[PDB]
């Protein structure tokens, strides 16, 4: 979104936008090449645009949109959960498997070039504690919610 | 041993009290230090960058 506003063309011996005391003019965008080809800056000007946030409003989108009460609690049965937990574990081994494959090949001929010009952002962690890091938080939120209810239910 | 313990002759025959256990578990029951176990997991996983 954005919102302009028409020089006249009268001012054709002086510069256009008459900036005076203000430094903001640098922020909150600057003037693209796809805009300062139709009509910027000979034409009209860009402006800028804040938003008046204030109390009364934005507690209560947030508490309306993204909050739930019934659903912090519940414990999405286990016939997928520990399904779930098998699927990753086969492509986690390949990947460890591959992540064995490189660390016992080992090039010791200019290691140092050799890795920075063969690198690929999959094998070494990137793909190695990915999927641990989601599979291990997962099952730590199911296990506390099913050891809670189990305080509190009895 | 009749006069400080027990061991009292009968009809010859002693009687030895049972000195066994009877503790009805449940184990569940410990379900508190569980959900601390898993808590200072998360703790330690996180809160140290």
């Amino acid at each position: 979104i954005d919102a302009f506003r028409l020089i006249n063309a009268n001012m054709m011996v002086l510069g256009h936008e008459p900036r005076q005391t203000t430094s903001n003019l640098g922020h909150l965008n600057k003037p693209s090449i796809q805009a300062l080809i139709h009509g910027l800056n000979r034409h009209y000007y860009s402006i800028t645009i804040n938003y008046r946030k204030n109390e009364l409003e934005q507690k209560m989108l947030l508490n309306l949109h993204k909050k739930s009460w019934m659903e912090g609690l519940t414990l999405q049965d286990y016939s997928e959960h520990c399904k779930h937990n098998e699927s990753v574990v086969k492509e986690m081994l390949e990947l460890a498997k591959n992540y064995n494959k490189a660390v016992e090949e080992e090039d010791k001929m200019t290691p140092e070039q050799l890795a920075i010009k063969n690198v690929g952002k999959q094998d070494p962690k990137r793909h190695l504690e990915e999927h641990v890091d989601v599979l291990m938080t997962s099952n730590i939120v199911q296990c506390l919610a099913a050891m809670l209810d189990t305080v509190v239910f009895k | 041993y009749a006069k400080k313990r027990g061991w009292v002759l009968g009809p010859n025959n002693y009687y030895s009290f049972a000195s066994q256990q009877q503790k009805p578990e449940d184990t569940t029951i410990p379900s508190t230090e569980l959900a601390k176990q898993v808590i200072e997991y998360a703790r330690q996983l996180e809160m140290i960058v």
